[PDB]
């Protein structure tokens, strides 16, 4: 019972 | 879920109770599709694609199969929003409506499969259309940088939802900037037209057509006001039409008259005509939002790769 | 969340909490006189925000109301107070939105916090909205550094902006900015007023150095056209600025920074009686510059005189 | 799940209920293999890997072995989906369907038990065919820089999972962005070209056997001015030209009568040579000449035709 | 975090775990007579920090405290002195903030941080914030090639300093910066740094009293006349006088044999050495081996930048 | 991050797993008398590094240690080899920084590595950083091709460098070298103290450096060092090595030892043991390898540290 | 383990006792000097591992004993070769280290194994150890989204590669390695195409089994296959056998009587048509660019 979610990054 | 025509039932037990809803979310008789003017081609299209294979289907069989996607595609304000709100008033077919922020949620791996629940839900109800709306968003070449792994997805479930049981669907895309599209995803939409600013004789009506319903004078000549406006975007026509309405307000002061007698001078205020002083002071305060590099630009893409 | 008028409830279940949160944390009594000049955007404001309450019978079929406004102009000049003294002066709900409520880490809230405003927007009242710098928020759209996430944002902005012939409630989007020439083209219309702001002339001023000069005691040596014909080029601002530094000169007279402890209240109360002579404006007038040349102000002319509504 | 051939039966109890539906909702309206026009060299391997060991299987027993994998690359619009439902169709080999969307598995540790779940499904019924549509998406570099800690698993799964006969199709459109170690697993990487000068009449003369064209057999005529045309976009060429047929009796004016035997005045009109030069106007190729050379660039320095 | 004065507390629920960390982790015997010159912004200080603590009821209205203050001057000066010089000699609390702190991997942690920053700053008191190198964080706005994430840095900023919109619940905050490139700082964030202020290369009279602050606590002949030393660094710098004085002091060492006695006897020949004084050979030397880090343009561009649209 | 003395421990809770790896990868007989010349920089390498560790008493307040060293000139002459010294010499920690180490992917994953390498400087025992090339990191700031993210890294090194001063905790040295002196920064020029300039040839250094490079058991005959220091002019402290390495592939290079083997295959390598070189293999090493170094850069960097400089 | 020379004896009872099995199974008469090319290859190992060991006092102080060596080349070329005849040349203990020999499933023990190689390379004699694919183990240490073991190893790695022992690198991606790993790679040498030597006797073992006519000459094959990798060769000669099958018609005729076409297609022989066909239809999937590339890499990075 481990949901997973999205995340968001930035790079150069 | 309500059930369709002839008592049939869907069976959505494979999908979490938020899916549905947002689908759900998604999904009369007022418009017209004589309310707008020009653009012949897109109403022709949109005639032999969705009115006439209700009346005559056993005519549309074979390769006369017919058409199953268009892009609307040009300049930011000529009317390609109106033309679905004509077409979802003037039929009797499911209409829905997706724009980009109905597919996104945070959980991975719920984003691929609310496509898949429309294209199931609008071939399970009807002869439906569906119509996405910016469609340059979940667009873009699939090789690009910076392009997230969900946001690949979407487009691979449109990809090999989109092809391949005699039920009709009919989606239909609205874009402005229209060549930052996928190369194998404007494969499939089978009909790619341009739609112009209008010209000289159009305005002329679109001037005669919003200002019917409002009295005015008879001293207005409307074929200085076609020949004077010279690259209006056709949404700013109406934005001078009311400009030139609002400025019988600003002529008797209202400004000086706070609640004393004044509900019996908006009586004096509300029959009172509009005579070409309003056209001529609202000339000098309406400009285009222009830069018509961007209709060339559209011009240019619509004549090398559009198929009318 | 609270009820409206009417006695209604809002239904916010597909949301989680943290979103409905951040759009409830961002929901003195000033008068629309005291904004110097800016004619024609009282006269705007006036008939989109006024006349709509008294008399509704009057704007139904083509003059249906305004649904939006930019202001463009360089800094310093009368913006942000024109949007508060329109909170103070209506009777409307007051949104004040900025670029950092609608952005979070995880995909997907971002074009959610904007949906879920207009929707309490349009649910609640003749609302207004005050979205501030708004060319951080939409840029132009086909662009070189843009990352993805803020091309979803632009789209909730066109798709919730221009949206039956019911539901008819109301709401205002009011925008301010000073590099208006960032804007995206399919955004640039749908603010259908895009007046210009200028800096005040020489009889703009003088009403400005007599508002704020209310209160603290003045002489009668002072002439007011000489104080207005020897600022060129100052804001409002500045113009702000220098009448508070000629009271702090008549501080800067007496050494200050000797008295230690002893009675300096007691001898703070001879200070608080003195007025304001000629001499402190003499050296306030030297010791304040404007803030920037003029540059700026030539290309938002340049620019409102060619695609802009005024 | 059904059973098997010969009365057997599938102990499918280690897993959950939905992950058997998962997989069972992806596993014959007939088409030919003749009915694709070009690509001799795909039916080729395509003949030698499924139809000769049901016939001989005497032949193929050691080091003669048939092939086990097969990866198309190329252009959209060439007809990469069409060679796979025609193999479907015509062969009594247990088909498979697979996609991105396919392996969604919001929990954890979940979608490497539907990969292996499919793939001992795939052992099971003992012909089998598996058709991984689109595999640009779950192929990334497996030390990428935006990466979930959940595709990786994918990859493993299936390089070690693709070692009882399978065989196991793939089509991209951007083939560059194949991972290293996925490469070498597939044993053929065929190139699918544009239709050159003789194909495309073949195309044209193909799709219009159903409604009458009487006398414009100017056919090299249109092989000639079809210049960069795509394959998918000939038959838009001849729907093009059917409905300009429908286009020039003017029947947006009519109101319900007599649209019935106007439809009968219609239904036996016949295509004149007036229409396909007023449809040659109004279809443009769908692309340029760029994703074209860029995979014949890559199938020149990998791909093992 | 802790509490603040008169006992309540703060909800810090919205924000995560690791930004409260990170604007916690920014938060004696110094004195303003220990800075020579500078004497207006010495005075703004004075007017705008220790008076408003003494006499509340006296700037109210138009007379109200300022809000901002940015120095602008050449490399060798004191600008990070007057802030840490500011911090001992008060009672407010301190935020030190560098451009590295407003800095994180995710999307939206920056404009999150300068957001709790600035409500920290309100909550607890009449605190300070000295933002050290304004102009790595708030350059030009329109510029070609900047991210999208400084932008709404510096449009959060924008909104912060500028603000709270009711008359009543004025607590007070203030903002110090200091730059060596004033010239590249955004037209609509120097609006809201009222009091501009210049600050020069020491005269003759500050180069004299401040070669005298430094040499004390070390014992020097009476042979030294201090106006030559006064009259010929001509074109030093603050940060290079005291570089003078540490190389004369230096030299009392460098003119005893203590390479040889590696080890061996090198001890005892520093117990006699603490005790001798300095003589003037040591200048001397001192001016002989000791250069200015010159090139007066970047002052001249300042003086020019800062008389233009300056307010002292 | 292993431990220090006084087996305390470091709390690397703030930054990522793959940043402290970065760092920790940052971190043998060579003697103080191996280089010849350089007084300057031996001088106040001695009185901050050494003197400071002995005697604490003696350096506070005014005559506090010094906290920088620019080793400025021409290529080929040293300043590594200082720097490995200096590193031998004590029993001081050796941070080694180049401008490869402080690059990443994601914005703000650089400005950390200068942050937890000072930091873990600090943590340490008396340790000394090694920046070398700085002329890549900090250039000018206010220039006109410069990267939005390299001006936060010379703000990281101008604000950490200087540093809520008093009551010293424990003293860091940081070093430099550059060929190029005046694409320097100029507040990153004020904060390095001591900037002094080496220069590659002087004919007494030149024949002390073929005294001490040549151990070659032939050759008692070749011994003409005046003239090879004649001949060494213009010539830098590189390049009287592989002139000697030279000289010794010629002295096996002169006599042709090829397809010798079978008959007399060992006694033809031990013969080579004793090949008395001469003037012939001399003048062959000297026309193999020209100084391929001129003057400008020498006499522009010359100019630059004679105005700039403070020795 | 079994017992070293000198009288010596290990006892790694501190470390585990699997380890220590997955060590020991890594412990001829091969070509000697059938390598007609690179002989600069063979005189930097006659003076690396020969001379050091038959005179110590000739290669010493000033004469550096190497440390560390990076071949880079073709996949044709003998990587592998140069490596297995200097373990059947010389008299040491060869070990060898592949991206096989340091993966294990526990957290702590993937590090360890390097320390016990590097430790049993040093007790048993001056060995020589080849990193066989180096390539895959060490690649750039200040990645994004790999897992922090690999840096966890690779400073591992680093912290024992300062100890005699010969360690060798063998890699044909080498612009893949990081900037901190080619320092003790003292030597980046440019290996270039090979003879004829091995590829012959691979195409007659190739092709046992098959019928072949007697007109068929292999110098003529084996002077054309100037580049082919290990598996180029087998393209060769499966393009050469599939030919023999479709120079036949079996695709236009289908169903009937076609076990007699087939059997008389399995009776038929290899001809010089079938070959010659094949070399114009296997092209090599090493494509002309890699070498290329590599000689950029050795001419920017190394020093060949
Ligand atoms: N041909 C037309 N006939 C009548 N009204 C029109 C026409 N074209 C534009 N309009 C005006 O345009 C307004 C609707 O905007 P429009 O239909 O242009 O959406 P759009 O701007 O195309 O959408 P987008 O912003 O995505 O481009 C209507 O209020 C209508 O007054
Ligand atoms: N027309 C005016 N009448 C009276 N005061 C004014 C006027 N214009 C500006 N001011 C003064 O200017 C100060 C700041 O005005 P405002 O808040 O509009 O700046 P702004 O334009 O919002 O700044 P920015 O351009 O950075 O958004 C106010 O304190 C106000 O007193
Ligand atoms: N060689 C061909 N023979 C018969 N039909 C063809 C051929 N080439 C193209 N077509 C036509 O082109 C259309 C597209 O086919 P298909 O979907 O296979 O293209 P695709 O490029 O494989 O799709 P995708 O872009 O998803 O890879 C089909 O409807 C088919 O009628
Ligand atoms: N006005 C002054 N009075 C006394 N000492 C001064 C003065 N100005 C500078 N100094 C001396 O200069 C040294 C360093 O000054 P400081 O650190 O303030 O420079 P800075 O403002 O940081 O310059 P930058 O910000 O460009 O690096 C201090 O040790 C201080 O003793
Ligand atoms: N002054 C010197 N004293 C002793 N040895 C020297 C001297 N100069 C050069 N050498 C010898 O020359 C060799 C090259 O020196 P080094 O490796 O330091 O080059 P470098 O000075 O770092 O070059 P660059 O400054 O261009 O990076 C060293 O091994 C050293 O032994
Ligand atoms: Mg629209
Ligand atoms: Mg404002
Ligand atoms: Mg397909
Ligand atoms: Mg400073």
């Amino acid at each position: 019972e481990e949901e997973e979610e999205e995340e968001e990054e930035e790079e150069e | 879920l309500p059930q369709n025509s002839a008592g049939d039932s869907f069976d959505a037990s494979a999908y979490d109770a938020y899916i549905v809803q947002a689908v759900r979310g998604t999904m009369e008789n007022t418009m017209s599709l004589d309310d707008i003017i020009g653009m012949h081609d897109v109403k022709q299209v949109l005639h032999e694609a969705v009115t006439l294979p209700l009346l005559v289907p056993e005519f549309f069989q074979g390769l006369r199969s017919p058409w199953k996607a268009m892009v609307l595609a040009g300049p930011p304000g000529t009317g390609k929003t109106l033309i679905a709100r004509a077409i979802a008033s003037e039929s009797s077919s499911t209409f829905f409506t997706v724009s980009s922020t109905d597919l996104s949620s945070k959980w991975r791996g719920d984003s691929e499969k609310i496509v898949r629940l429309l294209f199931e839900l609008a071939r399970f109800y009807a002869p439906s259309i569906i119509f996405i709306d910016q469609i340059d968003t979940l667009g873009g070449q699939r090789g690009n940088s910076g392009e997230h792994e969900a946001s690949r997805r979407v487009k691979s479930e449109f990809l090999v939802q989109m092809d391949g049981d005699s039920r009709r669907v009919f989606v239909l895309a609205a874009t402005n900037i229209p060549w930052e599209l996928d190369e194998a995803l404007r494969r499939r939409f089978e009909k790619r037209i341009f739609i112009p600013l209008p010209d000289i004789d159009a305005r002329k009506k679109l001037i005669e057509k919003s200002m019917e319903g409002t009295p005015k004078s008879d001293e207005i000549n409307y074929d200085d006001l076609a020949a004077r406006t010279e690259g209006f975007s056709g949404a700013d026509v109406v934005s001078l039409c009311r400009t030139a309405a609002i400025n019988v307000l600003r002529r008797y002061d209202t400004k000086s008259l706070r609640g004393g007698e004044l509900t019996a001078a908006m009586e004096s205020l509300k029959a009172e005509l509009v005579r070409n002083i309003d056209f001529e002071a609202a000339l000098q305060a309406v400009s285009p939002s222009a830069g018509p590099d961007t209709m060339l630009k559209c011009k240019e893409w619509c004549d090398s790769f559009g198929a009318m």
